[PDB]
């Protein structure tokens, strides 16, 4: 059995959807109520690999929302992942994905030392971030968006915002050593990460945001914003390819202008559709097949019976990891999303 | 964390509810045996491991300089009282079985829980045994209506939507003195949302079922 442990991106979206799904109750309420809100079992999950092997699995609403953390509700957040990571050990699941911001509070609050709630002392080897096959994702959008669109990545600037993040760190790794990148663009907020990052890659230029982009050929957005930025289409170089990874979306606005090329970053589409409705909330494009590469992750494991904390902490993801669940990613049926074109 | 002064009145009928909720779990114990005959025994046995509790969280007045306000905790439960009385003068032994073992036990998981890492050292070693008890003793409620689900479910759902808003008003009757105690009333709700939906979900409600009824008042 896998899990995926997700939350919404905003109050907004959790009305909608507890607006959907009937829910009354749930979807007239502000966000004292998600505060106190408990976990809930809300999908149960089928899917059949290309190899034929058939998975089963949870989703696992966690009432997290972005807007705790702005509103500075610390614990709440910490109390949403612990309380449904309980949720999904109490019902024996294999292996469950950390979606979004789950495993960011995981580490950034120290969660790991809290592993005693109520009952339960929280095993970790049955969790995943997913930030493995997320970040080998992206970094096939970037080699095939560079493809389709004439460009030589080779020759090509890449900024990756949220460049000593988990996944963020990662991208960069294999943007260097498997596809060559020419130029890498390394933007964070702490120095000291960026310092270390650019020492363990050995080349990359650290700039604030508000110099990388106009620099870029390819911005890769994998930071940890629970909002989102409005960036103007004025400030970018023609032809710009923006792959916003995040989730919440890094682009808070829908970023358009000739020669501005934008791709959901980290979404994989499966060669099968998958009976649930979850991803149709999530707003995926053809919600039926495609998914995040966090929860394709967790069915991933499943699929080859790594029962096991594949992807976890921050910054320990290497390359020989992305290429073996990369294998996996391709050989069960998934395909990382292509730029929309026509 | 100095436990004089303000520490003391807030814990002078937080104490008081403790005791009497206690009482009332055990009174309640006492004639669900009357009214389950092939059950008196094990009923019994419950009822007494409620009045050792209440025995114990006397000495934590004792151990502070606490002497609680019994009244006070009487008409906090007398909403409660009065409809457990009344469902049991009925013979409603399913309404009983809710109010007792699934809404004041969890009433007393949460409350206990989001005690034990703000209590004094003494108090806590006490509360750290009773509420694996509490535990134990929801899951009696939960296996007579699971076993007897579909005959009892359509009373569940009434008895609920009459005694589940309870839980509510008095959470906030008692949120300010809780709160001093080191007690947010949030986490108190999530608390007994978490151990509420799971003894529904066991009784055999389905998510969507239980998300209606946890809700219902909030
Ligand atoms: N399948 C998918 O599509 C997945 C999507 N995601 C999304 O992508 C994001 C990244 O995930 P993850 O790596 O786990 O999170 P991390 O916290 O590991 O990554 C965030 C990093 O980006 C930097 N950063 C954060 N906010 C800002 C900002 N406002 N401006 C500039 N830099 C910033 C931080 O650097 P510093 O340390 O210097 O502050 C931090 O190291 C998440 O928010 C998540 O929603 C994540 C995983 C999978
Ligand atoms: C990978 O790390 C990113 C994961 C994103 C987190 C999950 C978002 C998709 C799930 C939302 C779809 C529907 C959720 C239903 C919520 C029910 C509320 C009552
Ligand atoms: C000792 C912790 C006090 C917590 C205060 C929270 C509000 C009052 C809760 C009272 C619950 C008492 C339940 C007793 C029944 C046990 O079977
Ligand atoms: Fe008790
Ligand atoms: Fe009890």
């Amino acid at each position: 059995m896998f899990g995926l442990i997700g939350h919404l991106t905003s109050l907004e979206q959790a009305r909608d959807v507890s607006r959907r799904m009937g829910y009354d109750e749930y979807a007239d309420q502000g966000l004292e109520f998600w505060s106190s809100a408990p976990p809930q079992i809300v999908d149960e999950i089928t899917v059949t690999s290309a190899t034929g092997k058939v998975i089963h699995g949870r989703y696992i609403e966690s009432c997290f929302l972005p807007e705790m953390l702005a509103a500075r509700r610390f614990k709440t957040a910490t109390r949403k992942v612990l309380n449904a990571m309980s949720h999904a050990q109490k019902h024996g699941i294999d292996i469950s994905a950390l979606g979004g911001f789950t495993s960011i509070i995981f580490e950034n609050f120290d969660l790991a030392s809290l592993r005693q709630v109520r009952d339960t002392t929280l095993e970790f080897e049955r969790f995943t971030t997913g930030n493995t096959h997320t970040a080998y994702v992206i970094c096939r959008q970037v080699e095939a968006a560079a493809k389709t669109l004439g460009i030589d990545i080779t020759q090509a600037t890449v900024a990756v915002v949220g460049a000593t993040g988990d996944i963020g760190s990662a991208v960069c790794r294999w943007l260097d050593l498997k596809l060559g990148v020419g130029d890498l663009i390394l933007t964070a907020r702490n120095q000291e990460r960026l310092d270390n990052l650019q020492a363990e890659l050995g080349r990359g230029k650290i700039l604030p945001l508000e110099a990388a982009l106009p620099e870029a050929d390819f911005i890769v957005w994998v930071a940890s914003m629970p909002q989102g930025v409005v960036i103007d289409p004025a400030t970018l170089k023609q032809p710009c390819v923006l792959i916003d990874g995040g989730y919440p979306k890094n682009l808070g606005s829908k970023v358009q202008g000739e020669g501005i090329y934008v791709l959901n970053g980290g979404v994989v589409e499966h060669c099968f559709d998958i009976d649930w409705q979850i991803m149709s909330a999530a707003e995926m494009a053809r919600p039926e097949r495609q998914m995040f590469a966090c929860f394709a992750e967790a069915m991933l494991l499943e699929f080859e019976g790594w029962h096991t904390n594949f992807s976890w902490g921050r910054n320990q993801i290497t390359i020989e990891k992305m290429e073996a669940i990369g294998e996996a990613s391709v050989r069960h049926g998934f395909q990382p999303l292509a730029l929309a074109i026509e | 964390d100095f436990q004089s002064e303000s520490y003391k009145d807030a814990y002078s009928r937080i104490n008081a509810i403790v005791i009497e909720g206690e009482q009332e779990a055990f009174d309640n114990y006492n004639r669900l045996a009357e009214m389950l005959p092939d059950q008196r025994d094990e009923l019994h046995k419950l009822a007494k491991m409620e009045q050792r509790h209440m025995k114990g969280f006397m000495a934590c007045g004792k151990n502070l300089s606490v002497t609680p306000d019994m009244g006070f905790a009487q008409k906090f439960f007398e909403r409660l009282h009065e409809n457990f009385k009344a469902a049991a003068a009925e013979g409603k032994v399913v309404t009983c079985l809710l109010i007792q073992s699934l809404i004041i036990e969890c009433f007393a998981i949460a409350a206990y829980n989001i005690y034990i890492p703000v209590a004094d050292a003494f108090a806590r070693k006490i509360t750290e045994g009773v509420v694996r008890d509490e535990y134990l003793h929801r899951n009696f409620g939960e296996e007579w209506l699971k076993a007897n689900f579909d005959a009892s479910k359509a009373e569940l759902e009434e008895a609920n939507r009459q005694n589940l808003p309870l839980v509510w008003l008095m959470l906030n009757e008692v949120a300010d003195d809780a709160r001093e105690l080191g007690m947010e009333r949030e986490s108190l709700v999530e608390d007994f949302m978490i151990a509420y939906g799971e003894a529904l979900e066991n009784i055999g409600f389905t998510t969507r079922e239980i998300m209606r009824m946890s809700a219902y008042g909030l």
